[PDB]
């Protein structure tokens, strides 16, 4: 996260670090969704071009964390990954069109102060949230610039883009599965996602209920933080269908 | 049933930092 | 990053 905050305490429950084994290492950002699966983006997983083909066997899911490199004795939980799946048409030839994953884990995850699952949208929260201008939340603990790296949990509040805008931003086909957030240049503020945060959660704090959505998972972006550029988010009410569809299945 | 509702915030009635940023965008 | 047990 780039121009962000450290994290409160407890802010993001659902925060979730996707963990290499060997060699240990940081892969990404994830979310907590149930007890037992995780919500992460598909390039995390599988991205050919750059021979990344991880099987569940290679990585652990780190759950409750706040510090990144610690071993946070009696407040983590580590989990093992019985199984994943990766949306059947995420298109990582082209633009990362549907990038989502999901992870089963082994055993469920008992829920405590630091560990708690989000909500995900429904049609309605949806349409009344993702607006141009309204504000959502992504949290990381990736790069802090373009070209270190954080001791906590960053996080960053950032404006949803007009999609002309977003679309105008870059060379690269945007479709309906993503959307684009981020400070225009004359807006003065600034703040991004980077390397490291990808599948992440875009959140929203629903002013109806009072809880806290996840709208996004941070997907893909050029550079950090760059003027008249943005950070680019797989749009997750759009994908539910297949998120419902396989926690149904399996 | 309990998703979203933080056990260090909204479950003891408590606001984070920064949360008011985003209720103000909400403005329609 | 710290060893995990
Ligand atoms: C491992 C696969 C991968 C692919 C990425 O994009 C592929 C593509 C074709 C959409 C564009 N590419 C030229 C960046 C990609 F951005 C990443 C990239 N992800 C990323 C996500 C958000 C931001 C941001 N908000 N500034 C920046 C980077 C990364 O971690 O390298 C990783
Ligand atoms: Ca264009
Ligand atoms: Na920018």
């Amino acid at each position: 996260i780039v121009e962000g905050s450290d994290a409160e305490i407890g802010m993001s429950p659902w925060q979730v670090m996707l963990f290499r084994k060997s060699p240990q290492e940081l892969l990404c950002g994830a979310s907590l969704i149930s007890d037992r699966w995780v919500l992460t983006a598909a390039h995390c997983l599988l991205y050919p071009p750059w021979d990344k083909n991880f099987t569940e066997n290679d990585l652990l899911v780190r759950i409750g964390k706040h510090s990144r490199t610690r071993y946070e004795r009696n407040i983590e939980k580590i989990s093992m990954l019985e199984k994943i799946y990766i949306h059947p048409r995420y298109n990582w030839r082209e633009n990362l069109d549907r990038d989502i994953a999901l992870m089963k884990l082994k055993k469920p995850v008992a829920f405590s102060d630091y560990i708690h699952p989000v909500c995900l949208p429904d049609r309605e929260t949806a349409a009344s949230l993702l607006q141009a201008g309204y504000k959502g939340r992504v949290t990381g603990w990736g790069n802090l610039k373009e070209t270190g790296q954080p001791s906590v949990l960053q996080v960053v509040n950032l404006p949803i883009v007009e999609r002309p805008v977003c679309k105008d931003s870059t060379r690269i086909r945007i479709t309906d599965n993503m959307f684009c957030a981020g400070y225009k240049p004359d807006e003065g503020k600034r703040g991004d996602a980077c390397e490291g945060d990808s599948g992440g959660p875009f959140v929203m704090k629903s002013p109806f209920n009072n809880r806290w959505y996840q709208m996004g998972i941070v997907s893909w972006g050029e550079g950090c933080d760059r003027d008249g550029k943005y950070g680019f988010y797989t749009h997750v009410f759009r994908l539910k269908k297949w998120i419902q569809k396989v926690i149904d299945q399996f | 049933a309990d998703c979203g509702l933080r056990p260090l915030f909204e479950k003891k009635s408590l606001e984070d930092k920064t949360e008011r940023e985003l209720l103000e965008s909400y403005i329609d | 990053f710290e060893e995990i047990p």
